[PDB]
RNA sequence: CGGUUCGGCCGGGCACUCUAACGGGACUGCCCGCGAAAGCGGGAGGAAGGAGGGGACGACGUCUGGUCAGCAUGGCCCUUACGGCCUGGGCGACACACGUGCUACAAUGCCCACUACAAAGCGAUGCCACCCGGCAACGGGGAGCUAAUCGCAAAAAGGUGGGCCCAGUUCGGAUUGGGGUCUGCAACCCGACCCCAUGAAGCCGGAAUCGCUAGUAAUCGCGGAUCAGCCAUGCCGCGGU
């Protein structure tokens, strides 16, 4: 993946303002979760895979 | 897109999780994120070791971890060298005061996480192809292993589509909680096209 | 006037590890706190099984939460320098608050 | 729904008067779903009869069945090329429930005001034939004749 | 009334007039259809044209994959016409 | 209540008659009654000229409003329409001039209500 | 000393420390006779009392908590049996004839993956 | 309607230049790239020119145009 | 039972309230008509039934459908450059076509007064009780919170009366100028929110078309998630009924 947009990640970007979560290794501010830092893309798999400390699936 | 990962369900009920530990709060965004940061390396670090179970005991600021490996104490070195190096390697990244525990992996035949490795290895510098199929289905029954149902991904040495492999024996169901199976990731670095591994075979009942 | 607290996932090892240390205190403590389960701060996730058109994939995920607290104001010698900080296994991230 | 016809649950009868036939239509009168609303829109409707009408509401027994007893009904049947609603034998079975059908429409499309007013201006409209109840009711009856032959043929 | 889109080529007044001319001609068919949409694609083997129309009594669908872009569009609408024919039955 | 310009609210209590005028609202309806020591539960017609005076003076003593503001109805925007105003702009154009969209959710000014030929090939959803 | 029953109805409990006395009971300071203004349903709360002809014999305790008031007024028919049949064990025979102490689990179902009220789907146009 | 309590934003990465026209001398036509700044009485009635994103626009603060955020006079949109 | 600045605030213990674990607990285990027999129909009955309600589950397989543009990633295309730092601008435009959703045609409602009730989470550089200004949107001193033990919130709808009587209506509320807050060295574009004025389509809407077999649909409200901020009538969860 390119990195044409991480200049912002550099501590406080601009006059300290710009900031919009994004995913760890996918870059997708529009479908991520702060608390985890992982968009529903490169996280969907690992979910059911078995890499979330006691976080099963819901069904009822 | 149907059929999920059955072992998934059991992971919380009947299948001790991998990233199992107790921390909580803000950690999950930075600290936990770091887990993968470290993962990416350690994983590629000694993939040749022949791992098959990456156990993790992230005790309250005193993590442990106890991965299982193919080669017995061989990994530790010709007596015990990098073993220590490792306990100080991870410290550079995170010197969170973390114990280093390791174990072996007996009965590889019933250890998909280890057998799946063999696969990736057969795609590093060309190995068996057509016969390669059953070529990796005999050791199965060789030590019991009821069932021989395993999936691949596609292509056959360099086809055009993505066929799949057959086989279907032994009572290793999926629509019911009566299987118990183990499998480990196995990226397929291919010269002409990466693929996927799906080694899943019976392990036990109740 | 000491404060403590626990946490973990697989309660099979949590409630286990629980009295593994808790019980090792009545020897000198009073009636002691006691087994207090505390609410389960559930965490429900959801993963889209497939992007790109056909808005019918998804399916959810989840994770359990089981914390403890204890808290024994006015401890007792053979309970302070006793268990001290024992915590070999992995499943909790205790904090010896006050 | 084919394997079983199930078993209907007898509705929870009335409380203020104690009678299923009462909470009967009420169950449907309950727009959206609020058992209090409907359980309030009657403390005037009945008094209407007790008032305007020289008789107490209680005397309005099977007044429903009376103005809602046609001789035809709505059904369907195939032949081999066309589709024509085939009406036939009517049973008091559904008549009881259907006897409250017209009430609905006769309580919606109205040039007046709130429910209360509509009720009054509709209650008395359950005798001769003024409004939409008996009006439309008798219409359904005209759906015989070239429908009336579907009578002997009963199956 | 008539929307044509494609992720390969552009909409020309000729392609608009072609399809449009056929719409105004489909009088016997004129009965419903509310804001129809037609899409144009392309494959190494030829061109493909898909169309979807929503009506008060249901929805219709049609597709074409002739080697000729114009033929596909003409064929697709052909199915629209052929589809409406079955709607009236007999 | 013919006291100023085309103001003739009547046939009910006064409390109602208050807000019952193109310019009166809340802080002007009963709020005025107070300043004039009147109860809301009064009759309008009944209030002889005597009572009307209190209104004819106190009440009529309003700023540029309703009947008189008819000299700024457009002036309120005269200075923010033509000129290169956005509102022009939204002024020069007489479109809504207060944080909102124009494609839709502002159909008040831009386009009355007459059915525009809806788009065909360019996602309408 | 004396005994009592509690009550339950759609996640709405209600402790009722019934105590000897006249009969009527106050609600945290507002007896039904001066609280629930003849609230149609509310009254039914003591249907058995009317049957067993008790009521004017004791003097309960009233303080409801949890759930909705409607699902709270019904969390009484439970405590009743959990009291009238406790203190008075023999008072079970006349209890079954009513059986109203069956808290119907009828609760607003859970919304689905977009499904409005667990059983309500929007409409569709031209197809 | 619009507001900011106090300190109306004035692009000052250019104010120094815009004020050169009134610091020791005068001059007309200066370049600009904004639509946020606000104008103050100190600098009014001067030949200016700002951008849009890709387009340039004529600017000249006068009494008839209360020097505000500016952008509210030449956004960007264009149609027929 | 004693207390009672009547407000659970005290002394106090096990019921009990939920909550937190294990075991049992519902397979019809017993009668019959039917039976050729593995079985269809009324009773027992307990918290309860007949696969309890509910989902996850989702068969090897179809459409040879679509996400290589977001990770992985065959090849091919640029290769002073389809590489690169930046301020702004379109995606909140336009003669328009309907979907998806919200909110209303009301008198069931307009507003005044008081009040009995639900799950759930979450507030570490984060949330709000109180203090006073104050039309509030709002603010400052900062207590307290890593917490059944402080907040988020005196849930909404509702209930009793009060005033209002069918007109395009104290309906609905798109809507326009002048003013205010919160985020930002900033909210023209393109902020929701407080005030002043303000007020249309619209009396159920040609056809056509959708949802569910129970706590349903339906009506009224709440939180969480994300998001620095901000405009949830979207999304997930819960309930008064």
């Amino acid at each position: 993946a390119r990195k044409a947009l991480i200049e912002k990640a550099k501590r406080t970007p601009k006059f300290k303002v710009r900031a919009y979560t994004r995913c760890v290794r996918c870059g997708r501010a529009r479908s991520v979760y702060r608390f985890f830092g992982l968009c529903r893309i490169c996280l969907r798999e690992l979910a059911h895979k078995g890499q979330l400390p006691g976080v099963r699936k819901a069904s009822w | 897109g149907n059929k999920i990962h059955p072992i998934g369900f059991r992971l919380g009920i009947t299948r001790d999780w991998e990233s199992r530990w107790y921390a909580g709060k803000k950690q999950y965004r930075h600290l936990l994120l770091e887990d993968q940061r470290i993962r990416g390396l350690l994983e590629k670090e000694l993939y040749s070791a022949g791992l098959a179970r990456v156990d993790i005991e992230r005790a309250a600021d005193n993590v442990a971890v106890t991965v299982h490996v193919a080669k017995p104490g061989v990994v530790i070195g010709r007596g015990g060298e990098r073993i220590r190096v490792l306990r100080e390697e991870l410290a550079k990244l995170t010197g969170k005061n973390v114990a280093l525990n390791v174990q072996e992996v007996q009965n590889p035949n019933l250890s998909a996480p280890l057998v799946a490795q063999r696969v990736a290895e057969q795609i590093e510098r060309r190995f068996a192809v057509r016969r390669a199929i059953k070529q990796a289905v005999q050791r199965v029954m060789e030590s019991g292993a009821k069932g021989a149902k395993v999936i691949v991904s596609g292509r056959i040495g360099g086809a055009e589509q993505a066929r799949t492999e057959w086989a279907a024996q032994g009572r290793v169901p999926l629509h019911t909680l009566r299987a118990n199976i183990d499998y480990g990731f196995a990226l397929a670095r291919t010269t002409y096209g990466v693929l996927g591994v799906k080694a899943y075979i019976f392990l036990g009942e109740v | 006037k000491i404060r403590i607290k626990l946490r973990g996932f697989d309660h099979k090892t949590l409630d286990a590890s629980a009295q593994k240390i808790v019980e090792a205190a009545r020897r000198s403590g009073a009636q002691v706190s006691g087994p207090i389960p505390l609410p389960t701060r559930v965490r429900r996730f959801t993963v889209i099984r497939g992007p790109f058109k056909h808005k019918d994939s998804r399916e959810h995920f989840e994770l359990r939460t089981h914390n403890r607290l204890v808290d024994i104001i006015n401890p007792n010698r053979k309970t302070i320098e006793q268990l001290m900080t024992l915590d070999l296994p992995t499943g909790v991230e205790i904090e010896i608050k006050t | 729904a084919r394997r079983r016809r199930a078993e209907v649950r007898q509705l929870q009868p009335d409380l203020v008067y104690g009678d299923v036939l009462v909470t009967a239509f009420i169950n449907k009168i309950m727009r959206d779903g609020k058992k209090n609303l409907a359980a309030r829109i009657f403390y005037d409707a009945c008094k209407i009869i007790q008032e305007k009408t020289g008789q107490e509401p209680l005397k309005v027994f099977k007044q429903a069945v009376e103005n809602v007893k046609p001789r035809m009904e709505v059904r369907s049947r195939r032949v081999g090329g066309a589709n024509y609603q085939v009406p036939m034998e009517v049973s008091p079975r559904r008549q009881q429930s259907l006897a409250l059908r017209w009430l609905v429409q006769a309580a919606n499309q109205r040039p007046e005001r709130r429910a209360a007013v509509r009720i009054a201006h509709e209650l008395m409209d359950a005798a001769e034939g003024k409004g939409g109840a008996v009006k439309k009711k008798e219409d359904v009856e005209r759906m015989a004749e070239a429908n009336r032959a579907y009578a002997h043929y009963r199956w | 009334t008539m929307n044509i889109t494609s992720k390969q080529m552009e909409i020309t007044p000729a392609i608009r007039q072609h399809v449009a001319d056929r719409l105004a001609k489909l009088e016997k068919w004129q009965t419903h259809l509310i804001n129809p949409h037609i899409i144009l694609s392309k494959e190494p083997q030829g061109f493909v044209a898909d169309a979807t129309i929503n009506t008060p009594n249901g929805v219709l669908v049609a597709s074409g994959k002739h080697e000729d872009m114009y033929t596909a569009i003409n064929e697709l609408i052909n199915k629209l016409e052929r589809q409406l024919n079955k709607l009236q039955h007999k | 209540a013919r006291i100023a310009g085309v103001e003739i609210p009547r046939n009910k209590r006064v409390d109602v008659a208050l807000t019952y005028i193109y310019g009166i609202g809340k802080a002007r309806a009963k709020e005025a009654l107070e300043k004039t020591g009147i109860n809301p539960a009064t009759r309008v017609k009944d209030l002889t000229e005597a009572e009307v005076v209190r209104l004819r003076e106190y009440v009529e003593n309003t700023w540029k409003l309703e009947g008189e503001l008819r000299a700024e109805v457009a002036a309120n925007i005269k200075r923010l329409m033509d000129i290169g105003c956005y509102r022009g702009l939204r002024h020069r154009r007489g479109l809504p001039v207060r944080g909102q969209r124009t494609r839709t959710n502002a159909r008040t000014r831009k386009g009355p209500r007459k059915t525009v030929a809806g788009k065909k090939k360019a996602p309408r959803k | 000393e004396q005994y009592y029953g509690t009550g339950r109805r759609k996640e709405a409990v209600a402790r009722v420390f019934l105590r000897p006395g006249n009969g009527k009971v106050t609600v945290n300071g507002q007896d039904f006779n001066e609280y629930f203004q003849g609230l149609v349903r509310a009254v039914a709360a003591l249907e058995p009392l009317r049957a067993v002809d008790a009521l004017g014999r004791f003097d309960a305790y009233i303080t409801v908590r949890g759930g909705g008031k409607s699902g709270q007024i019904d969390a009484i028919k439970l405590g009743i049996a959990r009291a009238l049949v406790q203190y008075n064990p023999d008072y079970r025979a006349k209890l079954k004839p009513l059986g109203f102490l069956t808290r119907d689990a009828r609760v607003v179902e859970r919304k689905k993956y977009g499904k409005h009220k667990a059983r309500r789907a929007p409409q569709y146009s031209k197809r | 309607p619009r507001s900011l309590k106090k300190g109306v934003f004035v692009d000052d990465h250019l104010l120094e230049k815009v004020l050169e026209l009134n610091a020791k001398g005068e001059k007309r036509l200066i370049k600009t790239w904004s639509r946020r700044s606000t104008i103050v009485p100190e600098m009014v009635g001067h030949t200016i020119a700002v951008y849009n994103g890709k387009q340039h626009v004529p600017v000249y603060i006068t009494e008839n145009m209360v020097g505000h955020k500016l952008g509210e006079f030449a956004p960007t949109r264009t149609y027929r």
